[PDB]
């Protein structure tokens, strides 16, 4: 699967997904 | 993080990535706390409002890193997942009381420069530590304020500790046993708070018994991030260490 | 592990980073 170079699959522009840890109570968004 | 600044090289060593295999993404924080496990948030992984419910071949774990999005060649292990545990009585439903989990790596992972667990408190270390006022340091690559605002390098921020009363009084939430709170007061001129993206990171505080770190909480819930009046929520690790313990025994050290 | 907590770029090498004295500050006043 993995060893070194083949690592030119890994994306390195990605996303942060959004975290409901941070929308409980007033925390809440659209 | 927001209101941080870059961590130095292996300033946290015990600091590891969740992330997703497909999509790519961050997920959460997390931490190294032996060469076969890894401690996280639980929500993280398991949110059913959200349709979350992640599995082991969902994920993988990057150790070592600095930088959010390069391959660190030569620095950073990425391991997959032999086994997620996901505390039995976490309550996704209210406010995340006992927000923890363990995630068995599937190979060890070598220790180098830049990868090395954390402690994790006894007794004594808890009772001395975990008081209104003293600071304790978070990290992650979460983002940098409210919902880019996505950090280039690993962010850091030292938090002061709050009375549970204080914590009380700051949310409409029930707050449990089970959590403890940080940041700091409107009044006090300075700020900082974990962010999205900073959940299952580790809360560490260095003993001056021993001059090791030691994680007492995981990020775990706010609303929203840094607000005036506000303050972050962590899980009180050592409340549940006899769980980890109990996980661990069970499961293969 | 019996070498937990302990930074091979800090502890180990008798560095201290930039900020850990804030934390021991705020134990002691
Ligand atoms: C989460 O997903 C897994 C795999 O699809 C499933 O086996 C498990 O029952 C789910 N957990 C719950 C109860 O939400
Ligand atoms: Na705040």
């Amino acid at each position: 699967e993995d060893y070194a170079a083949i690592e030119a699959s890994l994306s390195e522009t990605f996303n942060t997904a959004a975290d409901p840890g941070r929308r409980l109570g007033e925390g809440s968004k659209p | 993080i927001v209101e941080g600044s870059d961590a130095e090289i292996g300033m946290s060593p015990w600091q590891v990535m969740l992330f997703r295999k497909s999509p790519q993404e961050l997920l959460c924080g997390a931490s190294l706390i032996s060469d076969r496990w890894v401690l996280t948030a639980a929500h993280c992984l398991l949110y059913p409002p959200w349709d979350k419910n992640f599995t082991e071949n969902d994920l993988l774990v990057r150790i070592g890193k600095h930088s959010r999005t390069r391959y660190e060649r030569n620095i950073e292990k990425i391991s997959m997942l032999e086994k997620i545990y996901i505390h039995p009585r976490y309550n996704w439903r209210e406010n995340l009381d006992r927000d923890i989990a363990l995630m068995k790596l599937k190979k060890p992972v070598a220790f180098s420069d830049y990868i090395h667990p954390v402690c994790l408190p006894d007794r004594e270390t808890a009772a001395s530590l975990l008081q209104a006022g003293y600071k304790g340091r978070v990290t992650g690559w979460g983002n940098l304020k409210e919902t880019k605002g996505q950090p280039s390098v690993l962010q850091v921020v030292n938090l002061p500790i709050v009375e549970r009363p204080v914590c009380k009084d700051s949310t409409r939430i029930r707050i449990t046993d089970n959590m403890f709170c940080a940041g700091y007061k409107p009044d006090e001129g300075k700020r900082g708070d974990a962010c999205e993206g900073d959940s299952g990171g580790p809360f560490v505080m260095k003993s001056p018994f021993n001059n090791r770190w030691y994680q007492m909480g995981i990020v775990s819930w706010g609303e929203g991030c840094d607000r005036d009046g506000k303050y972050g929520f962590y899980t009180h690790v050592f409340r549940l260490k006899k769980w980890i313990q109990k996980v661990i025994d069970q499961f293969g050290e | 592990e019996a070498d937990c907590g302990l930074r091979p770029l800090f502890e180990k090498k008798s560095l201290e980073d930039k900020t850990e004295r804030e934390l021991l500050e705020s134990y002691i006043d």
